[PDB]
C-alpha cells in the first residue's frame, strides 16, 4: 500500500482594495476612483477563484448520490479496515485521517461550503461502497457483494486467475493488514510525507504576508502612512504623495491577484487529476501504469486531508 | 432485447432534446466563456475614460489645452494608465486562455477515446458503463452525447466462491455462482442470466478444503450422456 | 496586537472593528421578490436572525431539518425557499442516507437495465 | 463449431439469423 497525495483547494481569500489602499480616507478614495474600475476587475478575479475552490472540492469528493453507511459487522474475510474507516466515538474521522490533519488590514478569509466534517462524510460513503458493493455504486446503484468475491474480480482484472486469491486468501489478508500498519507509521511522526499540501498552504501564506508588508513601503512617497500625508500636506501636494502610494499598492494588488490566478490554475489542474483518480482508481480499477502508484492496480481508498485528498493505493 | 434497447435509446434522445430546448442553463459552461471575454473587453474599453491622475482622460483636450512642457506630462499619465490596463488585460487573457487550452485538450481526448472508440474509464463519458457517444457542434465548443448502460431492477441472490464436486474445487471461468434458495447457477455479473453449472463453464484448481465459503452442488458433464447413448 | 494601559497596567487585545462583504440571498425574481441578507464574517450585535460561522444572516428562518444543498452560504449552511413559502437556512445534507446489505454470502445482480 | 459458439435464446428471436450447420467434434469420436 502506497500513498499518493494531491492538493484540491486553496484558502478562499478576499481583499477589500479600498481598505487596503485608502482605508479610512476620503481624499485617497477620490483619487483611487480616478484610475477607473481596477478594483472591480481585481475583486471579480479573486471572487471567481474563491468560487472555483468549492468547485474543485465538489468535483473531487462529491462523487456519490447517496451517503452509504458501513455494516454493523466489520467482517471482510480477514481484511482489517479499522484504520481507514471513521471512528464513531469522536468529528467522525478515521485514525489515519486524524494523523494527516495533525501534520498541517481589510483582508478576510471565507469558509468552504464543505468543512472537514462534510468531507469525512463523503469519504465514509466512498469507503463503505468500495468495501461492500465494489464499484457498482460508482457506476449506479450500490449492489452488495462479499469482499472476497470482489477481490476475485480485481485479481482477474490484472491477469491473475481467481483461484489464486482463494488459495492465498489468508496470506493476502495478512499482507494487506500489515501494509496498512506500515502506512500509519510512515505518515505518523514525520510531516514530510504531506509536504505537497504544506507547500500550497505556505505559498499562499507568503503571498498574503508579502501583500500586507508592502503597505509599509513608500514607493517614492515621503511616507508610507496615508494619515501622515493627509495631516502634513495641503491637497496640492498631499494628492501627489497619495497617488504615489495608490500606484504602489495597486500594483502590489495586481501582482498578488495575477500570482493567485496562476497558482490557482495549477490547483485547478491538480483537482481535475485528483477527481479523475478517484473515479478511475477508487470507483473502479484502471489498468493504467503508474496511475495508482507502482505495481498492478487492484483497489484504492480515499482519505480526507487538509486542503486536499490522500489516496491509499493497493 | 434489441427492440427494447432501440426503444430506450430513441426515448433517451427525445429526452435530451427537451432538456436542451427552452432552458439555456444547460449550456452555461459555453455562455460563461463568452461572458467573461466580453466583460474583459468592456472593462478595457471603459478604462479609456479614466484620468489616471491626469487633468483629463481625453487626449485631444490635453493636446489643445497645454503646451508640450505640460502636455507631455498629462499624456504620460494616460499612457501609463492605458498601458497598464492593456498589460492587465493581456495577462488575464493569457490565463483564461490557458484554462481553455486545457479544456480543448480534454475535449479532444474525449472525442478520441469516447467517440472513436469505447473507453472503460469510470465517469469519463458520464455515469454508467460506456457503450458509445456522438459529438454535436456547438458555439465556441463541443457537446458530447454519452450513451451508457445503467443497471435497473436488481434481485437478491445467495453466492459462493466455488462449487465442491468430487472433492475438487470448481471456479467460474467468468462470472459468479448464485443461488435462488433451491438450486445453484452460474451467471455474468452485469446481467442476470442463470446457466447450468457445467465443466465447460468452470475450471478446477485446488480442492474443497482450502476454499472459504465453498458449497456442495453437482457439476454437470455434457460428455457423460453422450458416452452412455 | 495588544496594548498595556498607562493607568491600569492591564492589557487589552486589539481586534478590528467588524467588517465584511454584504451578500443578498435570493430566489429568482421569476417566482419571488423575497430576499435575505447575509453579513459576511460579522456578529449580529454589530449589524428571524441566525448567527453562523459564515456571518450574520438576517431575514431567513433557521430550521432543524437538513435538505440537500440548493443555494449555499458556506460552513455547512445552505438556503432554500420552502413552505406560505419563505426563505430558510439549514445545515446541508450531502444526500439521502443509505446502506449496503453486506451479508458475507449475499450478492445483488441486475436483472433489467436501461440505456440513458 | 460448438467449441467456438455458445447457445442462448433461439432462432425466432434473432434478427438476421441465418441457416447453417454447426459442427460437433465429439460426434465423429463417438461413432469411431
Ligand atoms: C484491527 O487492527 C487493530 C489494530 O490496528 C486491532 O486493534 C488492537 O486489538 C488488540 C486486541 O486483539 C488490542 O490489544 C490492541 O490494543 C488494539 N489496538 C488498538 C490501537 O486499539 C483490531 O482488534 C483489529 N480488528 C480485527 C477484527 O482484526
Ligand atoms: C430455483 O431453480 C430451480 C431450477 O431451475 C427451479 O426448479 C425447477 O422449477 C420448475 C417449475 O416448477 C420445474 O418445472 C423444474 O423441473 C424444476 N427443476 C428442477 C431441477 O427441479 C426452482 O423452482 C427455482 N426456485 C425458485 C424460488 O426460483
Ligand atoms: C459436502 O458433503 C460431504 C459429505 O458427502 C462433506 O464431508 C463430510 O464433512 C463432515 C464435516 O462437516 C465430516 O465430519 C465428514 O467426515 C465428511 N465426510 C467425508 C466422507 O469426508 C463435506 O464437508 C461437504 N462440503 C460442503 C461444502 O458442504
Ligand atoms: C431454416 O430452415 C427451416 C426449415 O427447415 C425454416 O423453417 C420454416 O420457415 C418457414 C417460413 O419461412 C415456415 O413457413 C415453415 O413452416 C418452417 N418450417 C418448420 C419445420 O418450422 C427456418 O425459418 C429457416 N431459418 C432461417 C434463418 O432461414
Ligand atoms: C436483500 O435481502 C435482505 C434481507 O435478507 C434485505 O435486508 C436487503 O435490503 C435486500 N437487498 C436489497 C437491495 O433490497
Ligand atoms: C459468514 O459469517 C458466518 C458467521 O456469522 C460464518 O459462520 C460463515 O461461515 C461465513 N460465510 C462466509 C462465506 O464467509
Ligand atoms: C492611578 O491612580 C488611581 C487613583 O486615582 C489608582 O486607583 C490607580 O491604581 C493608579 N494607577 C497606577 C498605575 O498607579
Ligand atoms: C417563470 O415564470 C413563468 C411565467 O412568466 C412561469 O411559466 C414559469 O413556470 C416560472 N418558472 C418557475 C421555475 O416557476
Ligand atoms: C457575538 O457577540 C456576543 C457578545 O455580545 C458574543 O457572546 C458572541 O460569542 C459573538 N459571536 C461571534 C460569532 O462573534
Ligand atoms: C430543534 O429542536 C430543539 C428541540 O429538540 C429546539 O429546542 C430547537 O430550538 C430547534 N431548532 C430549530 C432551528 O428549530
Ligand atoms: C425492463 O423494464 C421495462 C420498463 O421500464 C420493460 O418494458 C422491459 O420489458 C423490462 N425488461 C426486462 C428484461 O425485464
Ligand atoms: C436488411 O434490410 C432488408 C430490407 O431492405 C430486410 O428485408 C432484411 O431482413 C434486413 N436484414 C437485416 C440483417 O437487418
Amino acid at each position: 500500500v502506497t500513498t499518493e497525495i494531491l492538493p484540491v483547494s486553496m484558502t478562499k481569500t478576499s481583499v477589500d482594495c479600498t481598505m487596503y489602499i485608502c482605508g479610512d480616507s476620503t481624499e485617497c478614495s477620490n483619487l483611487l476612483l480616478q484610475y477607473g474600475s481596477f478594483c472591480t476587475q481585481l475583486n471579480r478575479a479573486l471572487t471567481g477563484i474563491a468560487v472555483e475552490q468549492d468547485k474543485n472540492t465538489q468535483e473531487v469528493f462529491a462523487q456519490v448520490k447517496q451517503i452509504y453507511k458501513t455494516p454493523p459487522i466489520k467482517d471482510f474475510g480477514g481484511f482489517n479496515f479499522s484504520q481507514i474507516l471513521p471512528d464513531p466515538s469522536k468529528s467522525k474521522r478515521s485514525f489515519i485521517e486524524d494523523l494527516l490533519f495533525n501534520k498541517v488590514n481589510g483582508l478576510t478569509v471565507l469558509p468552504p461550503l464543505l468543512t472537514d466534517e462534510m468531507i469525512a462524510q463523503y469519504t465514509s460513503a466512498l469507503l463503505a461502497g468500495t468495501i461492500t458493493s465494489g464499484w457498482t455504486f460508482g457506476a449506479g446503484a450500490a449492489l452488495q457483494i462479499p469482499f472476497a468475491m470482489q477481490m476475485a474480480y480485481r485479481f482477474n482484472g490484472i491477469g491473475v486467475t481467481q483461484n489464486v486469491l482463494y488459495e492465498n486468501q489468508k496470506l493476502i489478508a495478512n499482507q494487506f493488514n500489515s501494509a496498512i500498519g506500515k502506512i500509519q507509521d510512515s505518515l505518523s511522526s514525520t510531516a514530510s510525507a504531506l509536504g505537497k499540501l504544506q507547500d500550497v498552504v505556505n505559498q499562499n501564506a507568503q503571498a498574503l504576508n508579502t501583500l500586507v508588508k508592502q503597505l509599509s513601503s513608500n514607493f517614492g512617497a515621503i511616507s508610507s502612512v496615508l494619515n501622515d500625508i493627509l495631516s502634513r500636506l495641503d491637497p496640492p501636494e498631499a494628492e501627489v504623495q497619495i497617488d504615489r502610494l495608490i500606484t504602489g499598492r495597486l500594483q502590489s494588488l495586481q501582482t498578488y491577484v495575477t500570482q493567485q490566478l496562476i497558482r490557482a490554475a495549477e490547483i485547478r489542474a491538480s483537482a481535475n487529476l485528483a477527481a479523475t483518480k478517484m473515479s478511475e482508481c477508487v470507483l473502479g480499477q484502471s489498468k493504467r501504469v503508474d496511475f495508482c502508484g507502482k505495481g498492478y492496480h487492484l483497489m484504492s481508498f480515499p482519505q480526507s486531508a487538509p486542503h486536499g485528498v490522500v489516496f491509499l493505493h493497493v | 432485447n434489441q427492440k427494447l434497447i432501440a426503444n430506450q435509446f430513441n426515448s433517451a434522445i427525445g429526452k435530451i432534446q427537451d432538456s436542451l430546448s427552452s432552458t439555456a442553463s444547460a449550456l452555461g459552461k459555453l455562455q460563461d466563456v463568452v461572458n467573461q471575454n466580453a466583460q474583459a473587453l468592456n472593462t478595457l474599453v471603459k478604462q479609456l475614460s479614466s484620468n489616471f491622475g491626469a487633468i483629463s482622460s481625453v487626449l485631444n483636450d490635453i493636446l489643445s489645452r497645454l503646451d508640450p512642457p505640460e502636455a507631455e506630462v498629462q499624456i504620460d499619465r494616460l499612457i501609463t494608465g492605458r498601458l497598464q490596463s492593456l498589460q492587465t488585460y493581456v495577462t488575464q487573457q493569457l490565463i483564461r486562455a490557458a484554462e481553455i487550452r486545457a479544456s480543448a485538450n480534454l475535449a479532444a481526448t474525449k472525442m478520441s477515446e469516447c467517440v472513436l472508440g469505447q473507453s472503460k474509464r469510470v465517469d469519463f463519458c458520464g455515469k454508467g458503463y460506456h457503450l458509445m457517444s456522438f459529438p454535436q457542434s456547438a458555439p465556441h465548443g463541443v457537446v458530447f452525447l454519452h450513451v451508457t448502460y445503467v443497471p435497473a431492477q436488481e434481485k437478491n441472490f445467495t453466492t459462493a466462491p466455488a462449487i465442491c464436486h468430487d472433492g475438487k474445487a470448481h471456479f467460474p471461468r467468468e462470472g459468479v455462482f448464485v443461488s435462488n434458495g433451491t438450486h445453484w447457477f452460474v451467471t455474468q455479473r452485469n446481467f442476470y442470466e442463470p446457466q447450468i453449472i457445467t465443466t465447460d463453464n468452470t475450471f478446477v484448481s485446488g480442492n474443497c478444503d482450502v476454499v472459504i465459503g465453498i458449497v456442495n452442488n453437482t457439476v454437470y458433464d455434457p460428455l457423460q450422456p453422450e458416452l452412455d447413448s | 496586537d495588544a496594548v498595556r494601559d498607562p493607568q491600569t497596567l492591564e492589557i487589552l487585545d486589539i481586534t478590528p472593528c467588524s467588517f465584511g462583504g454584504v451578500s443578498v440571498i435570493t430566489p429568482g425574481t421569476n417566482t419571488s421578490n423575497q430576499v435575505a441578507v447575509l453579513y459576511q464574517d460579522v456578529n449580529c450585535t454589530e449589524v428571524n436572525v441566525f448567527q453562523t460561522r459564515a456571518g450574520c444572516l438576517i431575514g431567513a428562518e433557521h430550521v432543524n431539518n437538513s435538505y440537500e444543498c440548493d443555494i449555499p452560504i458556506g460552513a455547512g449552511i445552505c438556503a432554500s425557499y420552502q413552505t406560505s413559502q419563505s426563505i430558510i437556512a439549514y445545515t446541508m445534507s450531502l444526500g439521502a442516507e443509505n446502506s449496503v446489505a453486506y451479508s458475507n454470502n449475499s450478492i445483488a445482480i441486475p436483472t433489467n437495465f436501461t440505456i440513458s
